[PDB]
């Protein structure tokens, strides 16, 4: 029995390792459009390079996200980008404790603090880590109304990993419940 | 976190499980409560900060309903 | 000359105050400072 | 002439507050008539 | 514009030949020898070439950048698209 | 209300779940609304024709 | 002429969730002074 | 005449605004006087 929780949460972790890294790598956060007078073109920008397709051609001419922000609002993202490293960080240093729940590691004895320990090196990622996409997101409210040199988007959607941005920390908050319920029975 | 709090020096009977936990919070955000309630000073610091989430959150919820009524009900539509 | 037609003078211009941003505490915009603290003096007070 | 509020200010709120002192006050004599009223039957 | 005296956070300026810079150098009024003062010491580039570039400064700056100009002038720019000018205060000295 | 008695079984707390979010909505709608009467009315005639 | 009517955006309830996470960053530290106060008793 | 020495025109003269004084029970004031007492006479009702 306690092989079989203590394996969910650690697959639910390598997921979490898998949709926080598919989401940091990608540029496809906000699925944008931009009419130029009437010729409208198709664009997506993450959290570092802003890329927009050209017309019928290779097209992904990236700009960088910094630059283009706000001056005030380019120190608040700088903190949403610090705490994104936080965040992966400090599931990478869960996950891999979340290996130690494994009994082919160390040992029973003191390993049930090994456990105690790894929900909450899960937690405290996350709750870093919802803060790191809320400082995201009202960084880019700004951008769509009021901070880059006239390129305003007519479109301000919210394009695919961005759900799979929340997914990870759906799935944080999943794994530390199946490593503390079995702490319990 | 309130689920991860009561399973440590927080107890006695732990009763705060994630199927009661998730219930309190939900008592806590419609404003209804529960007759559960936590006890120890880490589970009431999250029971706490959650509770002025919900008050700010709803009074929100109000106000800008009563902004859209009170725009709709002022947009007087052409007579002469 | 003659009288003068048009009457001037020196005159600031700034930009047309659009809406910011909204605070990092625009939450407590309705009271102000002087209630939150005092409601907090308030909340000790009734609690000891 | 920058004298502008556009808030609710402590003065809007203040009786409230009058209550609520006032109510500690004659809450705490009270709890002395009714801690004289339980040494009465203690004697 | 005694209000751009007491505060500093708000840049203004004027047009780099002009009358009105040649006014607030002559001034003997308090707050007005504050604003020639302020558009000298504390300074980086406050004044503009001409009066095109002193209105490009508002839209760019944001707020940050206040102009000071004639009262026709400020009128006309505040009627014209992109609209993004108003006349704050009133009319400092008369001319003609 | 806060009534003392709770549910307890899963198909009981989705019925009070669901059932408290019902109660948000309607006396905030209520609330709103009672708003934009005090605040704009509108005497409207009997008769128009 | 041109006045609107507007949604609550993110940025206007922004604090309230800095105050929720923050709440929750010091419920997780006086969890471990706690449990450190309770063990040495 | 010479150059006008000042400039002047019609201007509108009304009273300055002054303290908004609420007054120390105007929390009371949404509800009328008759309401709150009635409040307090069928609280004193359904207790009994």
């Amino acid at each position: 029995s306690r092989r079989g929780r203590a394996l969910l949460a650690v697959a639910l972790n390598l997921l979490a390792l898998l949709f926080a890294t598919t989401a940091f790598l990608t540029t496809y956060w906000c699925q944008g459009t931009q009419r130029v007078p009437f010729q409208l073109r198709r664009f997506h920008t993450g959290i570092w390079y802003s890329c927009e397709e050209e017309l019928g051609g290779p097209g992904e001419k990236c700009r960088s996200f910094i630059d283009l922000a706000p001056a005030s609002e380019k120190g608040v993202l700088w903190l949403s980008v610090v705490s994104e490293v936080l965040y992966i960080l400090l599931l990478v240093v869960g996950f891999s404790l979340m290996c130690l729940e494994l009994l082919h590691s160390s040992s029973v004895i003191d390993g049930l603090k090994l456990n105690a320990f790894a929900a909450v090196f899960t937690v405290l990622s996350g709750l870093l880590g919802m803060v790191a996409h809320m400082m995201y997101t009202q960084v880019f409210q700004v951008t769509v109304s009021l901070g880059p040199e006239d390129w305003r988007p007519h479109s301000w959607d919210y394009g695919w990993s961005f759900c799979l941005a929340w997914g990870s920390f759906t799935c944080c908050m999943a794994a530390s419940v199946t490593t503390l319920n079995s702490y319990t029975k | 976190v309130l689920f991860l709090v009561s399973r440590f020096s927080p107890y006695s009977t732990n009763e705060f499980g994630i199927f009661n936990s998730l219930w309190f919070s939900l008592g806590a955000f419609m404003q209804q409560g529960c007759d559960i309630s936590p006890r120890s000073l880490s589970g009431r610091i999250v029971g706490g900060v959650w509770w002025f989430f919900t008050l700010i959150i709803i009074s929100s919820y109000t106000a800008n309903l009563a902004a859209f009524l009170t725009v709709e009900r002022m947009v007087s539509p052409i007579e002469s | 000359f003659s009288k003068p037609f048009m009457s001037l003078g020196i005159s600031i211009m700034i930009k047309k105050p659009q809406k910011s941003k909204p605070g990092v505490f625009s939450f407590l915009d309705p009271l102000a400072y002087e209630i939150w603290m005092c409601i907090v003096f308030a909340y000790i007070g009734v609690s000891v | 002439s920058k004298e502008k509020t556009s808030a609710l200010s402590l003065s809007n709120v203040a009786g409230v507050f009058y209550i609520l002192v006032g109510g500690l006050g004659l809450a705490m004599l009270v709890a002395l008539i009714e801690f004289c009223y339980k040494s009465r039957a203690e004697a | 514009a005694e209000d751009l005296s007491k505060q500093t956070e708000i840049a203004y300026g004027t047009l780099d030949s002009g009358s009105t810079k040649e006014f607030f150098r002559r001034s003997k009024i308090a707050v007005f020898d504050k604003m020639w003062t302020y558009m000298r010491s504390a300074e980086p580039s406050v004044f503009v070439r001409t009066t095109a570039e002193g209105v490009a400064r508002v839209r760019k700056s944001k707020g940050k950048y206040a102009y000071l100009l004639e009262s026709t002038m400020n009128e006309y720019i505040e009627q014209r698209k992109p609209c993004d000018t108003m006349k704050v205060g009133g009319n400092l000295d008369s001319k003609g």
